[PDB]
DNA sequence: TCAATATCCACCTGCAGATTCTACCAAAAGTGTATTTGGAAACTGCTCCATCAAAAGGCATGTTCAGCTGAATTCAGCTGAACATGCCTTTTGATGGAGCAGTTTCCAAATACACTTTTGGTAGAATCTGCAGGTGGATATTGAT
DNA sequence: ATCAATATCCACCTGCAGATTCTACCAAAAGTGTATTTGGAAACTGCTCCATCAAAAGGCATGTTCAGCTGAATTCAGCTGAACATGCCTTTTGATGGAGCAGTTTCCAAATACACTTTTGGTAGAATCTGCAGGTGGATATTGA
C-alpha cells in the first residue's frame, strides 16, 4: 500500500482545541498542542501495544474491539459499550 | 460594523457548545491512520476490526478530555487561565502517568 | 455455522419497562448496559473468590457474595442491594 | 415451570448467572443461593441505572434513553460516580461545567 | 544570641528525616486512634499488635506521598508553603476527591 | 483522640515529603485526610475480619484491605 | 524437579499453588517452571541491587532501605512497583531545588 | 505449617552475593514481593486463558502474561529465563 | 573572610538482640499406571476488512489586528520558623489472666454429577416510529454609540 | 442608558435508519436419582492480647521575636483569540476481491486421577555476629560584623 509517516500531526490544533473546550479550557496556550499530541501518541502506543499482544496470543491478524477493550482495562481505563 | 466578539466570548460558548454534545472531536480518518501506523510498528501486517478503531478513539478523546481538566484547574491553581505544557506536566505527575 | 452469543439484553429490557413502561433504549445504549452488568459480575465474583480463599474455603456461598457487595458497592447502593439480594434468597429457599 | 429466577421473584436469569461462576473459576463449587443473591445485586444496580437514566431522557425530553443520558445519570449520583469512577461511557461527553473564575466579570 | 536564619534548620530537618526510615507518629495516640475508629465499625474489637503497625506504616507511608504532592502543588503557584487548597488540588488530581 | 496526631508529628511527616514552610491551617486538614484514610482501610478491614468470624483483626486484614485500596502493603505477610 | 530446571525456586510448590489457585481448569506441564523462574529471576534482580545498595553504606545486611533505595532508583523495578508500599522504607533523598538557599 | 518463600530467596540472595545476609523485616518484604508478582503473573495468565475459551494455563499464558505485566527491559530478560528454564525441563 | 556558633561525620569500641546454623519429624513433591480430553492440524463457509472511485462542501490553514493576560516588579503587613522553657504523656517492661484464634472428629445438609426432558433466548425477517436535520420567529446576550 | 448584530432557544415537520416484534430451532436451564464432600458444632488448647502498675526522658506545648514570604497593586510587551478568505481532504456511498475469522471434525500429545514411596522444608533449640549506641576531635556549613 503507502507508507505511513507523521500522521501523529493528524490531530489538527482545532480538534485539540476542541478536545481542551470540552475539557473545560477557556485559554490555550501555544505550547500546549505539541505537547498533547507528545502524550496522545504515549498513551495511544500503550494502548495499542498491550492491544496488539492480545492479538498475538490468540493468534490472529486481526485486532478485534475486545482485544482494545482488555487493554484500556489492564491500563485501568475500563470501556464500556464495544465488547459488553 | 464590523461585530467583533471580545476575547473569551467565542471560546466560553465553544465549552458550553462542545460540553452538550457527544461527537467525537478528532477527524476519524487522521486518527485511523494514526493508529494504524503506530500499530504498524508493533507488528506489520495487522488488519483493524473497524470498530476496534472506534474504541481506541473512544477512548483516547476520553483521555484526553479528562486530562484537559485536571490541566485546566493547575493552571487556575496558578492563578492563571492559559493551560501550559507546565500545567499538563504536573497534572500527569500527580496522577502518576510520569512521576 | 450460527454463532449464538448472548448478552443480558432480554433482562435489561425487562427492568427498563417496570421502572419506565414509556421509555425506551437505543442499541449502544443497551450494549452500554451490558458492559455495566459485566463487569459489576466480573468485580462481584472476583471479590467473593477471593475472601473465599483468604479464609481457605473451597466454596462461593451467597454469604460471600454479600461481603463482597458491602467491600465493592459504596453508600446506600450498598445498603438496598445487600437488602434487595437477602430478600430474593429467603424467598427462593422457601420455593 | 418454577425457573430458579422466577422462585426468587427476580427478573434477571438466576440459572445463567449460577454457570457464569462455575465456569469463571472463582472458587472449586457454589452455594445454591449466591447466583440468586448476585443475580438480585445486579438486577437492583441495573434498576438504579436505568431509573436515574429513564428520567434524564425525561429531562430531555427524549423517549429513548441513549448513552448520553446514561452518563448524566451516573455522573450526577454520588455514589454511581463512584462506583464507575474510573469507567469511560463510549458517547457519553461530560457534564457540563464552567470554573467560576472563567465566567465574564 | 546564636540564631539560625528561619529555614535553615527547616532544609536540615528534611535532610535529617529523609536520611531515616523510623515511624514519625507517636505510637500510642495513633494505636489509639485506631481502635477508637474501628470501634465506630464493630465493638470489643482486637487488634493484633502487628495490624497497628500494618496501618501506621501505611498511614504515614500515604502522608508523605500526598505531602509530596502538595509541596509540587504549592510550588507550582509560584509559592514555597505548602497551603490547604495545594492538599486539596493533590487529591482532586489523584481522584481521591 | 484524632487530635493525638500532635502538630510536630505532620510537620515531621510533611519533612520527609519535602516540604519546606508549612501553613497554619493544613495541621487540621493533614488530620481530616489522614483520619479518612484510616477510616477507610479499616472499615474494609473489619468486614474481611466479621466475615472470618473473627473478633481480633490480624494484620492480613489489614493487608487486604489496603490492596483494594491500592495501597499494597510489602513486608507484613509474615 | 526445580532442580531440574535449573533452579532453585520451587516449580513444585508453584504448580501447587496455581492449580489449587482457581486460575484456570488445568495447569500446564512447563506453566510452573517457566513461572517459577520468572519469580526467582526477578528476585536476584532486586537482591543483587539491594546487595550493592548495603555495601554502599558499609553494611552487609539488606534491610527494608536497602531496597527500596534499590527498588525506587531502577526506572523499571519502580515502575513495577509503583503502586507498591515497603515497610520501612523511607524516601529516597529529595529536596526541590526552589527550596534551595540563594 | 505456614510457608513462604524465606528458603529460596535466601538461596538466590547467596547466589548473588555470597558475602551478604538478609534482615527479617527486609526478608519479610522480598517474602510479600514473591507473593504479588506471582498473584499477578496468575491471574494474568488465568485472563489470557479465559479470553480464549481454553481451559488449561499453559507456559505460553504465563509468557504472554509476563509482556504485558513487565516493563522494557525486566519483560525481555525475564522472558528469556523462562523460556531458558523450560528448555533444561524438557531436555532431562 | 574572619570568627564564634552549632552541627554533622568518620574512627573505634563493646554486648545483646537478632541472624544463621543444626537437628529431626509431617506434608508434600515425585513415581508408576490407567484415564480423560482439550485444542492443534485440517478444511472451509462467508462476514468483514482493505481498497478504489467521485463528488462536494465541511474545515484546517494562514495572515491580520489588537484585546487583555501573564510576567515582571514594587511594597509592607503579618504569618509562622527558630528558640529557650516547663511539664506530662509516651516508652517499656514485665507479669498475669483470659478471650480467642486454631485443631480435631463426627457427620447432616448441601453440592456435585450424569442424563433426560422442556423451555427460554438468540438469530433473522417483518412492522413500526423516534427524532436527526432543517426551517423560522422569539429570545436573550454582546458589543458599539 | 440605547440598539443593532448574532448566536441560541424551542416548537414543529416528516420520512427512514434504527428499534420493536414475531417466529422458529436448540443450546441450556431444569427435574431426579445417586455419589461425594464440606464446613460447621462441641472440645480444648497454647496463644497472643489487654490490663494495670510505675517509674524517667524524651517530646509536646507555649510565649517571644521578627525574617522574608505571601498578596495586593501596577505596568506593559506581546501572546493568543476572533475573523475571514483559501481550496484541501475528510466524508459519504457503493462495489468488490479475498484475507482470515470461526464452526466442525479428527485424535493424539498431554494434563488428571489415584494410591505409594521418598525427601524437603518448617520448627525450635543452639552457636554466631552485625549494628546499635556513645564517645571524641576536627572539619563543615551558617551567620554576624
Ligand atoms: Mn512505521
Amino acid at each position: 500500500r503507502k507508507v505511513l509517516r507523521d500522521n501523529i500531526q493528524g490531530i489538527t490544533k482545532p480538534a485539540i482545541r476542541r478536545l481542551a473546550r470540552r475539557g473545560g479550557v477557556k485559554r490555550i496556550s501555544g505550547l500546549i498542542y505539541e505537547e498533547t499530541r507528545g502524550v496522545l501518541k504515549v498513551f495511544l502506543e500503550n494502548v495499542i501495544r498491550d492491544a496488539v499482544t492480545y492479538t498475538e496470543h490468540a493468534k490472529r491478524k486481526t485486532v478485534t474491539a475486545m482485544d482494545v477493550v482488555y487493554a484500556l482495562k489492564r491500563q485501568g481505563r475500563t470501556l464500556y459499550g464495544f465488547g459488553g | 460594523k464590523p461585530h467583533r466578539y471580545r476575547p473569551g466570548t467565542v471560546a466560553l460558548r465553544e465549552i458550553r457548545r462542545y460540553q452538550k454534545s457527544t461527537e467525537l472531536l478528532i477527524r476519524k480518518l487522521p486518527f485511523q491512520r494514526l493508529v494504524r501506523e503506530i500499530a504498524q510498528d508493533f507488528k506489520t501486517d495487522l488488519r483493524f476490526q473497524s470498530s476496534a478503531v472506534m474504541a481506541l478513539q473512544e477512548a483516547c478523546e476520553a483521555y484526553l478530555v479528562g486530562l484537559f481538566e485536571d490541566t485546566n484547574l493547575c493552571a487556575i491553581h496558578a492563578k492563571r487561565v492559559t493551560i501550559m505544557p507546565k500545567d499538563i506536566q504536573l497534572a500527569r505527575r500527580i496522577r502518576g502517568e510520569r512521576a | 455455522k450460527r454463532s449464538r452469543k448472548e448478552s443480558y439484553s432480554i433482562y435489561v429490557y425487562k427492568v427498563l419497562k417496570q421502572v419506565h413502561p414509556d421509555t425506551g433504549i437505543s442499541s449502544k445504549a443497551m450494549g452500554i448496559m451490558n458492559s455495566f452488568v459485566n463487569d459489576i459480575f466480573e468485580r462481584i465474583a472476583g471479590e467473593a473468590s477471593r475472601l473465599a480463599h483468604y479464609n481457605k474455603r473451597s466454596t462461593i456461598t451467597s454469604r460471600e457474595i454479600q461481603t463482597a457487595v458491602r467491600l465493592l458497592l459504596p453508600g446506600e447502593l450498598a445498603k438496598h442491594a445487600v437488602s434487595e439480594g437477602t430478600k430474593a434468597v429467603t424467598k427462593y429457599t422457601s420455593a | 415451570a418454577k425457573t430458579r429466577s422466577s422462585r426468587a421473584g427476580l427478573q434477571f436469569p438466576v440459572g445463567r448467572v449460577h454457570r457464569l461462576l462455575r465456569k469463571g473459576n472463582y472458587s472449586e463449587r457454589v452455594g445454591a443461593g449466591a447466583p440468586v443473591y448476585l443475580a438480585a445485586v445486579l438486577e437492583y444496580l441495573t434498576a438504579e441505572i436505568l431509573e436515574l437514566a429513564g428520567n434524564a431522557a425525561r429531562d430531555n425530553k427524549k423517549t429513548r434513553i441513549i448513552p448520553r443520558h446514561l452518563q448524566l445519570a451516573i455522573r450526577n449520583d454520588e455514589e454511581l460516580n463512584k462506583l464507575l469512577g474510573r469507567v469511560t461511557i463510549a458517547q457519553g461527553g461530560v457534564l457540563p461545567n464552567i470554573q467560576a473564575v472563567l465566567l465574564p466579570k
